[PDB]
């Protein structure tokens, strides 16, 4: 019912996985940094009309443990009475956490939310919380467990895109990431990070390789895995293929990274009673998936319920967002919808910047409202691929 | 770049012998003590580029020092003027620091660090970073990271290194949270220390012997840590260990326990660098302590303990307050009247540097009582190790308890320490001034009594003195000697010598009613009155107490010092102006402690004060205290609880200041410090003022703005004096 | 505004924690079975229609990691279109799983969720996954960190609440519980645990101690790290000493269990043939401060009742988790709850506290009782650690 507006959304730089500039901040500082940034955007902002804080978290272990965005809520000295949950739901748990704070909005019974992710992988490595399929060889053998990477790997062997045609994506990855820094257009969304002096940590996403090279990229070694089985285990559900095309490499998928996105989503209400300006609006969201041992073809049903949820189709789309997990999952999505190429993911993607898993849904959501309104163009179309064959998109509206 | 580098005069010699041992000497010309200043920083730096460069022909590094000491302390005439700008600086400095000693620590070759001397903070920093520790066992040396009592931490690698050495409970309880100093026998036994020799002519010996022996024997492990290996276990685990992780929580509440919530930072950053360094590699942890270093340097706190801690404690040591061209004379016998508290305690500190001391009282019963003290004292040294039966022998045998006036023969320096009566401190003086040698020191030890009445009672008038202990004596460290109008400089300079003799710290103060520490320690006291008697809570005036840095919190300490003395005290000081025409406006605790007195509840003596007292201990706030003054009637803010409690002292010391009591802010602050147990993260009740910071901002001006906020609410004796008016 | 409705809320019996039955029962086998269990009462439902499956888990690690709702949907076989969350609000997780279930039915794009939690305390402790505002000195000495224990001790000491009164309440939840289970009340709503050949593992809650008397419960010994007593009385500067009142008898059991809850739409339960059971008002959130911890379900429940535009008279049942005895008193002081309305079938102190799914199983338990009761409204409400609290109001159909 409610309509549902976005008003802030900003991110911190991705710091790199060896050797990051962010390795030495804790995961909490991330969050307490952005919480810092909006405050300092919106000096009068009556802090007690914020209901909850919903930030996704697919490692919820150590540093990210104990419900962290109940800790940023007390860290940063927000009203006691703000909330504050920590929500998994794998690869798209900051869409998730965007998506929940606008339904919570929609229902009327929450009326200005903060949501947004954290990850510090470089800290809090990926599988740290272990997991109940892991822990359980009685159920991992029976839903055919295989990692995102095969996955991958078996949608380019489908498909039949080569070496050559994942890396020819990576390359333009790593381009238009580079156009987008040069061109300013993170200039007022991402955040820099800085100590308890204020001095400066990292200011850019350093996982970018701007100069990077069709040469340079055909010379690395294709990459859970690495152990065995898996390959075997995927062919058994997938019987007609007879084997994988392994193109998938660091140069073409998902950069390890640490960092933290907020985005403060809230009603007409809520922004007219705190003198907000409304940058964007949440049209629909939905939710599917697939095969869990494909895994990554989640986001084409995802992104068909909500267009038809929309009452759109893909012609009324002027830009497509979606995450870089791996090159082949992209160039199957652009095959399937005939998504134009020049609607696609226009300023880079994970594969140059980085995928920080709880907070990048909220990290490319930011990402569109801000080039919706530098193209002054109406709609954009975000979504994610899921572990375990799910899949999240969410429409929204410039306003 | 990465350099080693941040114009100076060399500090380190260098000397490579024949089997490839390079020698650093540390010896900096411009001063007798080696300090982590601007020229160290440059010359270790042209000689760690040189053990790099040289690497080849180089099979050991052997760090020395030239001077008394090893090397002890930094650049604290730095650290106290870096602005929160200068943070960078400031950082970039650490790092560089640090950056040298973390290419020493990895040069592929053992160092060994020669401790000849004293090893403290940075000098025990550049220790920790070689792979073998030698010291000698001589007089004076110690070791220790005493860098949180000047509110800073040990941010030259010496948390992470002593945390990657004992952990991280060990490392921050018994060598970081509180800079507790060792000597090399307890160095050794803790493991700061690897291993000792006698005389310090061994020392470089040693070290070539164990550089030598090291890879001989193991070649694969020889200048490498523990740290720097595969499989390096951290002792008591790492936060993420199941064991430790169970315990961590507790960590900043038992600290936040023993501070008592007062606002002290830099244990608080310790705690933090250590364990936040526990989780990540060693460079990494290394970097996280130079940033809470920064943090503490540009912070007020430490810059209000660097002043008082470092710069008024030399200026007073150095004799700033000791009259000049006075020489020195020596003390023979001291003889102390009366066996009470102060007198036992007297009589013990007195002994205890090395002076025969005669212990009279009204009867021997009573001056053997006042032997006890020392008895039962170093009773309780020998069962802890803190001393030799020897030297316990013969500190109690230079304690002679009598009860004749003719054991005083010989005496040169005389220490009253009889009931607080004029007539009757003239009647005692009397009968001793003529069986004491002719130059004897006439001291009294009286809290509020003046001077220059009690001085004359004796004939020698300029040798009468003024000589303010505080109990226990044995643990108090401050003596305040007051000068009588008619006290000659030479008697001054012979209490000040002998304040500093038994091990205590001197403070010079002209003869007035309440002299400076009775004087503001009354109105911590009054303001605590006041509050209970405008209806607030007894628990939470003992809480502003203890939250705004107070050892004892102010209702408590009433019980102690006696509320029949407390009124009488008011008595003698309205006397004291109305008989002499002018006026005295009588406080609001007065009607307090009246009230007290007239329900037979006057202290702890009695048994009874605003604490029970059963068996001996205190036990619990008395019930009817609430019923008694409509406790909880008025619940104003605790900051401002707090904030009256320490302007009302910062305010009565400006006024001593103006009224030429005090003559040296540097008296002001220690005396407020060691004398009544100000805070001492304000520095003093006089650097308080300098160094406020509330939500109006910082400096004089935010204190008076904030004074005057108080003065509207609760009364005019917040009113700012003109002194501090601009 | 599409309305929330409850179809079907069950859940597992409570295994205790020392030599418990449900110690060799993984987590994710506890909601597989309630799964199970509701394709038994629905073998016709198309589990197409069910959009997300939201669990809530206070230590989702180790047999918990991982995103447990997905695995549940993996695992029982549901549609990988069913989604899987897990979500963390300490204590109040499974209340908030009900809750977002309802506020995503509401918003009109999800059509039919399942929601609820599931913690095995005695695999996974809480405290297993770390968290900064313990194992952080910066933040821990901040925000003053102190353990729910001693909180609950010194409300009892500010409310005046002594250690037989404490301990009356527990009899009391103790002796409600007992006649419930005796009166067959949570028959059809207590799935009992069974392993991979049908053998009976669980069929009761196995914490309760139905022959408690006062004079047992005055023989317990009322955290024991050190310094949070001081701490909390810091800042609670008025309090000059903590009477500990609280034991094992009159606080919260230890206790492993799992509850499901299926909400939808009025559309969803009419193409499924599903009838519905209750109705969801009102939420609501709020909270109070963190030192004290567990006085956050006043303002939450009073916000509650507003938005639902009712007061207390209002209400049939009260349902507040029996965290600690103080907390329940506490509450039932400020808003003058009678005591004939207040955790009419007993609660934690006697069934046990299964963090991730008390919320859910609370909820479960009273929609029962308006039905058992032919009565209208009942509200639910949960403290919650670091100062929060939810509340739910549900309206019998
Ligand atoms: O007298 C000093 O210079 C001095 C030095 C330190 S240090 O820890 O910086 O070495 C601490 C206390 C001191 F009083
Ligand atoms: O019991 C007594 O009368 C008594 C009285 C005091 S007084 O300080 O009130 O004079 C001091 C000690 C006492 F034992």
């Amino acid at each position: 019912s409610e309509e549902a507006f976005i008003y802030e959304a900003i991110r911190t730089p991705r710091g790199k996985q060896k050797n990051g500039s962010l390795h030495e901040v804790k995961p909490l500082s991330l969050v307490v940094g952005l919480i810092d940034e909006l405050r300092k955007r919106h000096p009068d902002l009556d802090e007690n009309l914020i209901s909850d804080v919903i930030l996704g978290c697919v490692s919820p272990v150590g540093d990210q443990g104990g419900d962290i965005a109940r800790a940023a809520v007390l860290a940063s000295g927000m009203p006691v009475t703000s909330g504050g949950v920590q929500l998994n739901r794998f690869c798209a748990s900051g869409l998730e956490a965007v998506n929940t704070a606008a339904q919570k909005v929609r229902s009327g019974w929450d009326d200005l939310v903060l949501a947004g992710g954290v990850e510090s992988m470089s800290r809090v490595p990926m599988g740290s919380d272990g997991g109940a399929m892991g822990l359980d060889p009685a159920t991992n053998y029976d839903v055919m467990f295989v990692p995102q990477s095969i996955g991958a790997d078996l949608i380019a062997t489908i498909e039949g895109f080569s070496r050559e045609d994942v890396d020819a994506y990576a390359l333009r990855s790593q381009q238009k990431a580079a156009e987008a820094w040069s061109g300013g257009y993170f200039a007022k969304s991402v955040v820099p990070v800085r100590d308890q002096n204020g001095l400066l940590i990292l200011d850019h996403d350093e996982h970018m390789r701007p100069d990077t090279t069709k040469e340079g990229l055909a010379k690395l070694k294709p990459a859970l895995a690495a152990l065995g089985g898996f390959d075997d285990v995927a062919l058994q559900k997938y019987h007609w293929v007879e084997k994988i095309n392994h193109v998938h490499t660091g140069g073409n998928s998902s950069g390890i990274v640490d960092g933290a996105a907020l985005v403060m989503i809230g009603s007409a209400a809520a922004g007219k009673l705190q003198g907000l300006t409304p940058r964007a609006r949440i049209v629909a969201t939905a939710t599917s998936g697939a095969d869990p041992v494909i895994m990554l073809t989640g986001p084409t049903p995802a992104t068909r319920k909500v267009l038809d949820r929309a009452g759109l189709t893909v012609d009324d789309i002027d830009l497509f967002e979606l995450n870089e997990a791996f090159a082949s999952v992209v160039l199957k999505f652009q095959k399937d919808l005939n998504i134009p190429d020049e609607k696609l993911n226009v300023n880079g993607g994970a594969i140059a910047m980085g995928h920080p898993l709880g907070a990048t849904g909220a990290m490319i959501l930011g990402t569109m409202v801000d080039e919706l309104e530098r193209r002054n163009a109406r709609r954009a179309l975000i979504t994610l691929c899921i572990g375990g064959g799910m899949g999240v998109a969410t429409i929204i509206e410039r306003v | 770049g990465s350099s080693h580098h941040h114009m100076p005069d060399n500090t380190i010699q260098w000397d490579k012998d024949a089997d490839g041992i390079v020698t650093l000497t540390m010896d900096d010309p411009s001063g007798s003590t080696n300090v982590m200043n601007e020229a160290y920083i440059e010359s270790m730096g042209k000689a760690v580029d040189r053990l790099v460069a040289e690497k080849d022909s180089i099979t050991g590094v052997v760090v020395a020092s030239a001077k008394k000491t090893f090397f002890a302390g930094g650049d604290v005439k730095t650290m106290i003027q870096a602005r929160p700008e200068d943070a960078g600086d400031v950082f970039n400095t650490v790092e560089t620091i640090k950056r040298q000693l973390r290419t020493l620590e990895t040069l592929g070759k053992p160092v060994v660090a020669a401790i000849n001397g004293a090893a403290l903070g940075g000098g025990l920093e550049i220790a920790l970073a070689c792979h073998h520790r030698i010291a000698a066992d001589v007089k004076g040396s110690q070791l220790g990271l005493p860098e949180v009592t000047l509110g800073l931490l040990p941010g030259g690698g010496g948390v992470t290194r002593t945390v990657r050495m004992f952990g991280i409970q060990n490392a921050f309880v018994s060598v970081l949270a509180q800079g507790t100093r060792f000597k090399p026998a307890k160095a050794k036994e803790i493991g700061l220390v690897d291993e000792l020799v006698a005389t310090v002519e061994e020392l470089v010996p040693a070290a070539k012997a164990w550089i030598k022996e090291e890879l001989k024997a193991n070649p694969d492990g020889a200048g490498v840590q523990p740290w720097d290996k595969k499989g390096y276990k951290m002792p008591g685990g790492t936060p993420s260990s199941p064991g430790l992780a169970a315990i961590l929580p507790s960590f900043p509440s038992n600290l936040r326990k023993q501070l008592k919530g007062a606002p002290m930072p830099a244990p608080r950053a310790i705690l933090a660098a250590a364990v936040e360094g526990a989780q990540v590699d060693f460079d990494t942890a290394s970097r996280i302590e130079s940033r809470y270093f920064a943090s503490l340097v540009t912070g007020q706190v430490a810059k209000n303990m660097m002043q008082a801690f470092f710069f008024d404690l030399q200026a007073i040591n150095a004799g700033g307050s000791r009259p000049e061209g006075i020489g020195k004379t020596p003390i023979k016998r001291i003889g102390v009247l009366g066996a009470g508290m102060m007198g036992a305690g007297i009589a013990y500190v007195s002994a205890k540097a090395g002076y025969e001391v005669v212990l009279k009282d009204v009867s021997l019963e009573a001056a053997a009582k006042g032997k006890g003290y020392s008895e039962k004292l170093e009773a309780k040294a020998l069962e802890r190790g803190r001393t030799t039966q020897e030297r316990s022998d013969a500190l109690l045998a230079r304690i002679t308890p009598t009860a004749d006036a003719a054991d005083f023969k010989g005496v040169d320096f005389v220490i009253e320490a009889v009931f607080e009566n004029q007539e009757l401190k003239h009647k005692v003086f009397g009968e001793i001034e003529d069986i004491v040698e002719p130059n004897a020191i006439l001291g009294s030890n009286t809290s509020t009594l003046p001077i220059t009445g009690l001085a004359t009672g004796v004939k020698r008038q300029e040798d009468f003195i003024g000589i303010h202990f505080f109990s226990p004596v044995d643990k108090m460290p401050l003596v305040e000697i007051i000068k009588g109008e008619k006290t000659s400089d030479e008697a001054l300079a012979r209490v000040f010598d002998y304040t500093l003799a038994i091990g205590k710290t001197p403070i010079v103060v002209n003869d007035s009613r309440g002299f400076f520490t009775s004087r503001v320690i009354g109105t911590f006291v009054n303001e605590a009155l006041a509050m209970l008697g405008e209806g607030v809570e007894p628990a939470s005036i003992e809480q502003a107490g203890s939250q705004a840095g107070y050892p004892a919190p102010p209702l408590q300490l009433s019980d102690e010092l006696n509320l029949e003395l407390m009124h009488k005290i008011a008595v003698a000081t309205r006397k004291g102006v109305e008989d002499a025409g002018g006026t005295y406006q009588p406080h609001p605790a007065e009607a307090v402690v009246e009230k007290m007195i007239e329900l037979g509840r006057s202290g702890r003596l009695k048994g009874a004060g605003f604490y029970e007292y059963a068996d001996g201990k205190r036990s619990g706030l008395w019930p009817g205290l609430r019923e008694t003054f409509k406790s909880g009637s008025s619940q104003p803010p605790l900051q401002d609880m707090i904030d009256r409690m320490l302007f009302a002292e910062a305010l009565e010391t400006q006024k001593c200041l103006d009224e030429g009591v005090l003559t040296s802010t540097a008296d002001a602050n220690i005396g407020s410090i060691m004398g009544i147990g100000f805070p001492p993260w304000t520095g003093g009740s006089a650097q308080f003022i300098v160094g406020y910071s509330g939500p109006a901002g910082t400096g004089k001006a935010a204190f008076v703005a904030r004074a005057r906020e108080l003065a509207a609410a609760y009364g005019d004796r917040f009113l700012p004096p003109e002194s501090l008016l601009s």
